[PDB]
């Protein structure tokens, strides 16, 4: 519960309606009708998921909420769907190449959810009887409307006395297995030993003595490519990103042995996105790579964003648009995000205020609607959050025009910080 | 379903009987001088006598060099493989980028092997040991066997009423004999009784790649003594090296060959985005090629006269130098004309499940010829997801018209 | 702490692992081995030396020696899903069961007889098998362990044996899971 | 050993209750402005309501930016962490330079786990009544239960445990005279040793001894131990309990610190807020200071603007030192103070002007107190004189060698003639540039 | 004998009184480079000084090389000499300054005096008793003896698996080791063992001898930068990289430079100083050069013999510095500098008859001048290179000897870099 708003917090999905027509603040969200709307066509695409190898690219100034709109069309999405969220500068990697983690962060967003039958008995476990030697075992399970007695054998007698399992315990013990899991307690224990003192679980199903096909999906990405490289793959899985696995028997099998699963009904595929923020860092050879990755069938939608016009392109001399190749540029589709107004400049600070919990005057809101509009939008926020310190500290109620105003001569911006840098500090 | 991807259309090179290209055919369109070139080079490919040949496929971009080698691919067949790759996969941080091409060269070749595997099944009646004579019972009959104490097992395996299946080099316990009726409940789960033989050899036509034996020998997972599980304990690695890949390894596939037992499958390596490798990689495939043991290699590049990687100095056509781009057989793909984009744009949206209307074709093909037809592409889906929002069945003019002006294409944002 | 090393909400580890073991090694062989006709003393001496001091060690038993991958059997869930008569079958017995009713199965091939026993050991319903392999004498033994026995719950028979040993009846359920139409086969089955 | 330091005198930043700025501010002196916003930023850290917030102490020279980081990181106290960073740090040959700026941004945030247990001990003495057979079945002997003495320093407690915890004392060597731990819920029985009480001088024997319990049977241990994300991140890394692990050569490289962000990210993250949600811990989200900030590569600055988005990042304090100069990595891309432009709309600038010649001769003369030497007026003013002149930083470097100078010539406050032979006999680059 | 490049060069060819003669010990003319090398010898061999650093420059072709060859020869095989060159620094697994660091200590060489004695007896004899003493039998062509053993050395025999009729060696301090047979295995007649049998050996059956095996420091450091083995810490496997990463100065090179010096004081070990030769030493980086300059002034640093075949150029690593040689100023200075001058055509053909009279080539008056007429004309490495297809040819043609004829043809067959680069214009 204690996780503190970020800087993309007040945005909580993207506003959209039945007919995908945008709205003009709903959500967290502001303006930018264009832009919103495209984020909801392709978050329905992403959700259908019929075609494979689709990118959108996200170009605008700064501040005009390229990243706002990823987060939001992330949440949008909701969960059961991966969205990997990565920076241009995390697939330089020194232990696997580039093109090695663009694959990665491909199979990691995507998902397959892997049908398990399973059959469970659970109840209450009125009689553990057992027979030490130093072999025989009855359990006697019970229920809301039924009761039952098995003969155990030696060897679920032995899984029981590891985990121990008193009289009056709520267990799930897996008829494929014999896996010992304990879910609680139905009542105390003598009320006379003066220790093991916790609280009562509620009783069992009535028919939970035996479930015949309890249906539970397992839902892995495929990054469980890790699970194959090595014999020991938690290593990989959890820290170690040496995984310059071999490409052909893992792949390629994995690949064809989720056809066969998607077509037999174990499984069934569900893409995710791909969003790699500030693309242009990506070298040249991660945009050929990308050029070809696209058109995989596996491939996920790959989101990117750009904050520049023309730029040279990493790894080379020669500029392109975006700072990506003509190639990959021409193959996705751009959306262009228009910047924002006085109006909607107002309604995102209120939007933060109210995320923050702060309030303030009717006059500080248009001062500081004047100074990020002339500034920035993030130093606006920035300066929201200083002016409630201030505030607090002054022991007011809300934020007034004489704490915007104290805390944007506190605080400098980027302008008026190179405007008193004339000092050649350094050079 | 399964999900629609990039090049999920085409399905060959749709030529005669003669090699005449037809204009449109087997998802293909256009192009056919380029695809009776692409018939010529199957041909070769599955002639299994030259080696070391390559070709490139250069050409404007959109051209469909990509999807011309899929289609080649596809027509090909499964058995002969084909190993796609791309330009930066042979920079690498741990294989050396040469021997990651030349691992990429081997990969690309086929190898069907044929071996009889003995397969001892049964549930395990008596389990007294080094040689363990074990005694596997079947609906067929029982057989104690002199097993090797290399399979002695030592997990559970229990000495009775334990399902057991052994190949000649490991053990796998199936299940728990049909003992179901012996205890209500079990932690164990159960399997009937094996009705086959115990003692049975059958034949399995396996298909591998020459790399696939070459990584293998180079760090082997068999056996059973202590070093070897100490030596494949942890970190595994690449780099095999030039004496272990040639030498013995052809030696033993010609000695399966020879005698019947393997039969070799010659593939095919497209070695996309070729434009952007550097002049060692260029240097290694001039000596790779010119080898009687090389497979054929398919280049698509996309570039013109520009500097080659590695160099930053001197320029060539293709970025390829000279004296390697010369190797190579050039085939020069032309751009789509309005009515051949309007045709495959129709091709798409007719594989891709979308009902496009006359008008709304129109559209997209002016769309196409004016920006990029692959723009088009892309435009196609979120049509149809608009018209399904606005409960059209089918694109209207309209609909693209609205997409478009959504999403702008690379050429207006670069106006922009 | 606990971690899930997957998406999945929760789940133990092992089944995880377990569950998504598509691939096998390619062609993997055994080591190589040098091949000097001649083997001096002193080398052959320090490698059992080595061999030796490595065997030491067995506490640890290196974990089941972590052993890599070779047969990829198929899942026994394919048993069921290539057939939809299994389908059927399976429903109708989970149905059966959860009334109490026992189980008649009669099959015509001794092939179904096994995919039948294969089927029902993926569902875990304990059965008794009667062909014609078995001799008269252990047809009817065979009959009695399944009568007055409220623990085994199906019954699977050929059809195409006399059965003239079978006295009673425990639940009057039957499926007939393979059709015949032969002259006089489905006549004498359908009659007792 | 006090060993000072090279700028210790700063305690913090000395803001009155009203929060404005002050001479003798806890130390450090001058730079209104700049310690008002440490103020104000320190202010919003104790908050502890917004993450991902970066400032810059952007100043030329001498300012004290890194004075005033660390007044401001002891006014936060030891209680929440503050790892400090410089930009070099970030160049590893091991581990990629992102993963280490987020390895340093969970150090940055700190988590205080409690843990509370109840446990009995003291000498045992074992003893079981003997019970009529099970009440549900036939006749015969069992045990309904099984009573221990433990006997500590303040008394004795005999305690009636229930009989199936009888196996674990017969699998350790529970015997009576001898002091076990055990657990209220668990009830696991583990043995410390004999009392020192039976410990013959004539024994020899050792960590099988142990002296009796002081205080009662029941003892309600109540422990906090905290440790930043980072280093839960390390330790459900690695693996451990046997597989192997004890091998020399294919294990000895511990240095696999790359991680991803599936573990980093996600479980830890869940169960660190079921430990909040549930009573177990509290977050403590710290500070990162990152000086030489202009150091990073722009494939740095690339990974911090989108770090900074996230909900867990921590406050960050960077403090660049250059000016206008090109980005390291870039093609002759000048950006004020060695950023990106793009960064820099991101972080909050604490701007530092230049001491007054009276705030030299204020931070002189502390230095001086706090080095614990005394200074003439005459030799004070010289050293002012000097310090205005050239960098100031060069006077506070001339009072040991001054003050060593002075104890060995037999006077022992500093004269003026001392720090005149010591500015001939060192000084400082401007004027060694005349080469 | 294979015949290589700087064969004839078996020596420096000084005389008794210092002097380089005009020719002799295979060497011609260059009488000033001579005695700088004859001078830097004897500093060699006075093992007085450290660190004294020799550069070798001149123009190419020259015969620094050779000097530095000669220079080794005349030192002697007793003192270590590296052979050493630039490019050898760029290494992959370890920093191009322990590279430095760990040939400079190759190039130090110490001698290790000790008497090691032998207790070679019977198996057959072996009776221990009581576990706490034991006793062998002595059985040699020359004496029958028994010794008395502590249990320690019975406990390492016992882990052998010896048997009756083995010859057994028994060292005096430590060791053993087993020898199956004793011309009993065959007489049995049974089959091999996967090993060979060896008969009794001759001699006492107490044998000593003096030692002295010829070490390096950089061994020593190789040694202790292992756990030695023995225990669990043997496990050892391929890949191992044994030229570890680094090894600290402080507390492994000093505790060996301790050991030995307590060795030598104690008269056990005899330090022998080498030389480092470093061909190509334009190849080193900046940072090399740096570090080298600092290295050499220790009092632990052995002689270091440079070698500069390209003149000034730009420093590598700097790409603007530019400095004499191809080394910096810095360390170019305290380095003594040994001019290489140029080889008159006399002396050519002299150096052209001797490599004659060295590989077994057989060259004619004629023959000869033609041969030195095509040296001078672009370089005596041509010459020296077509010395021996001449004779080849003359060999297949039937010739004994190389006439002009042959000499022309395979002129005119191959080709030098001087008539490469003429035609190269085409
Ligand atoms: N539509 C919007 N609604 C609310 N806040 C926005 C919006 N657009 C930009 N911002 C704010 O501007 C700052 C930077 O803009 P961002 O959302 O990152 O877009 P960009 O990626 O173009 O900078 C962020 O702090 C963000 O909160
Ligand atoms: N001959 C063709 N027939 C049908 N479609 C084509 C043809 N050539 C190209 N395409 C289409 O053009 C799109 C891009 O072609 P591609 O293979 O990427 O060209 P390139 O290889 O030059 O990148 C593909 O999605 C495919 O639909
Ligand atoms: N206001 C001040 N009061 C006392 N000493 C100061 C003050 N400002 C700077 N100093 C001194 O300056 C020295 C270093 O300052 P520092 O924080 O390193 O600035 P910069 O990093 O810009 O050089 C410290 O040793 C400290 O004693
Ligand atoms: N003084 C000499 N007398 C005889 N032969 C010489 C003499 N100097 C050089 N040579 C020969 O000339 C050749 C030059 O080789 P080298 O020493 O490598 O030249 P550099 O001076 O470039 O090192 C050597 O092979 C050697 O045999």
């Amino acid at each position: 519960r204690i996780e503190r708003i970020g800087a993309h917090s007040h945005i909580r999905g993207l506003g959209l309606d039945d007919a995908l027509e945008p709205r003009q603040a709903s959500q967290g969200m502001v303006g930018q009708l264009a832009a919103r709307r495209a984020a909801g066509v392709v978050l329905e695409m992403i959700r259908e998921g019929k075609i494979a190898g689709r990118a959108v690219l996200i170009a605008g100034q700064p501040g005009t909420g390229k990243t706002a709109i990823a987060m939001g069309m992330a949440q949008a999405l909701g969960p059961d769907t991966p969205f990997t969220a990565i920076a241009g500068s995390e697939i330089f990697s020194l232990e696997m190449s580039k093109t090695e983690a663009l694959t990665q962060a491909f199979r990691r967003s995507i998902g397959v959810r892997i049908k398990e039958e399973t059959e469970i008995i659970e109840g209450e476990v009125v009689e553990i009887q057992i027979d030490r030697p130093a072999k025989v075992g009855k359990l006697t399970l019970k229920t809301t409307e039924m009761e039952t007695i098995y003969d155990l054998g030696t060897k679920m007698i032995e899984s029981l006395t590891k985990d121990k399992v008193q009289a009056g315990d709520v267990i799930t013990i897996d008829k494929a297995t014999g896996k010992i899991s304990k879910l609680g307690r139905s009542f105390t224990r003598a009320r006379d030993y003066d220790a093991m003192g916790s609280q009562t679980k509620f009783v069992q199903c009535p028919d939970g003595e035996l479930q015949k096909r309890k249906e539970v999906v397992h839902t892995v990405s495929l990054h469980e490519i890790d699970v194959i490289n090595s014999r020991t793959q938690g290593f990989l899985a959890l820290f170690s990103g040496d995984t310059g696995e071999i490409k052909s028997e893992v792949r390629e099998q994995i690949n064809a042995k989720v056809a066969e699963w998607r077509e037999e009904g174990k499984a069934e595929i569900i893409p995710g996105v791909l969003f790699i923020d500030e693309v242009h860092m990506l070298d040249i050879e991660s945009f050929s790579f990308l050029n070809r990755a696209l058109e995989s069938d596996m491939a996920p939608v790959l989101i990117m964003a750009t904050n520049r016009g023309i730029t040279r392109i990493r790894g080379t001399s020669y500029q392109s648009p975006h700072g990506i190749p003509i190639d990959l540029l021409d193959r996705l589709l751009i959306v262009s995000t228009t910047p924002y107004s006085e109006k909607d400049t107002k309604q995102i600070l209120r939007i933060r205020c109210e995320e923050e919990d702060v309030e303030m005057s009717e006059d500080a809101y248009t001062v500081l609607t004047r100074i990020g509009l002339e500034t920035s939008l993030r130093y606006a926020i920035q300066l929201i959050t200083a002016a409630s310190l201030v505030c607090r500290k002054r022991k007011g109620t809300e934020v007034q025009v004489d704490d915007i105003k104290r805390v944007y001569s506190l605080f400098l911006d980027e302008s008026r910080s190179t405007q008193y840098m004339k000092e050649y500090q350094d050079a | 379903t399964q999900r629609i991807a990039s090049h999920s259309h085409v399905k060959g090179l749709g030529l005669d009987e003669s090699g005449l290209a037809k204009q449109a055919a087997s998802g293909l369109v256009g192009q056919e001088n380029a695809r009776e070139a692409c018939g010529v080079i199957v041909e070769l490919i599955k002639s299994k006598k030259m080696a070391g040949r390559a070709v490139l496929l250069a050409g404007p971009p959109g051209t469909g060099k990509t999807a011309l080698a899929l289609a080649i691919a596809q027509e090909l067949g499964s058995k002969v493989p084909f190993c796609p790759m791309v330009g930066s996969e042979v920079y690498s941080t741990e294989i050396k980028k040469t021997e990651v091409l030349m691992e990429n060269f081997r990969r690309a070749i086929g190898l069907r092997i044929k071996e009889t595997k003995e397969v001892y099944e049964g549930e395990v009646t008596e389990l007294t040991p080094s040689h363990v004579i074990i005694g596997l019972k079947t609906a067929k009959g029982t057989k104690q066997l002199k097993l090797d104490p290399s399979i002695f097992e030592s997990l559970q395996k229990e000495r009775v009423e334990a399902g057991d299946v052994i190949y000649i080099a490991v053990k796998r316990q199936g299940r728990c004999d049909t003992y179901a009726t012996e205890f209500d409940l079990e932690a164990e789960e159960y399997v009937p009784l094996p009705k086959g033989d115990v003692h049975k050899k059958k034949e399995i036509i396996q298909d591998v790649t020459l790399h696939d034996l070459d990584v293998a020998n180079a760090r082997p997972q068999g056996g059973q003594d202590i070093l070897s599980m100490m030596g494949q304990l942890m970190k595994p690695k690449k780099t095999e090296i030039t004496d272990k890949l040639r030498g013995e390894i052809n030696k033993v596939v010609n000695k399966y060959i020879d005698q019947g037992i393997a039969e070799l499958v010659p593939g095919v390596l497209f070695v996309d985005e070729v434009h952007m490798l550097d002049i060692e990689c260029f240097t290694y495939l001039h000596r790779a090629l010119e080898s009687s043991i090389a497979p054929i290699v398919i280049f698509a590049s996309n570039r013109g006269n520009c500097v080659i990687r590695g160099t930053e100095d001197i320029t060539s056509p293709h970025g390829i130098p000279l004296d390697l781009l010369d190797r190579v057989m050039i085939i020069r793909t032309m751009l789509y004309t309005p009515q051949e984009m309007k045709q495959i744009i129709k091709i798409r949206a007719q594989t891709e499940g979308i009902n496009i209307s006359e008008e709304a074709l129109n559209h997209l093909g002016e769309i196409g010829t004016k920006t990029t037809l692959r723009y088009s592409v892309q435009l196609l889906t979120p049509a149809n997801l608009l018209a399904k929002i606005n409960g059209k069945d089918s694109i209207e003019k309209e609909h693209v018209e609205e997409i478009s002006e959504l999403f702008y294409d690379a050429k207006s944002s670069a106006k922009i | 702490l606990t971690l899930c090393r997957c998406g999945e909400s929760l789940q133990d580890v092992i089944d995880r692992v377990a569950f998504v073991i598509p691939p096998v090694v390619a062609a993997p062989p055994s080591l190589r081995v040098p091949r000097p006709p001649p083997l001096y003393s002193h080398r052959m001496r320090i490698l059992r030396q080595g061999l030796r001091e490595h065997a030491a060690p067995y506490f640890q038993q290196l974990r089941q020696t972590t052993a890599p991958r070779l047969l990829q059997f198929p899942e026994l869930r394919l048993v069921q899903f290539d057939s939809g008569k299994l389908e059927a079958l399976a429903i109708l017995l989970q149905k059966l069961k959860s009334e109490g009713r026992r189980v008649l199965i009669l099959s015509q091939m001794i092939l179904m007889l096994d995919i039948l026993e294969m089927f029902l050991n993926f569902h875990y319903l304990t059965y008794v098998r009667i062909d014609e392999n078995a001799s008269s004498e252990q047809r009817q033994e065979l009959m009695r362990s399944f009568n007055r026995d409220r623990r085994i719950f199906c019954a699977i028979l050929s059809t195409h044996s006399r059965t003239t040993g079978i006295n009673l009846v425990e639940a009057d359920t039957v499926v007939f899971y393979d059709n015949d139409l032969n002259p006089v086969m489905d006549a004498k089955a359908q009659e007792w």
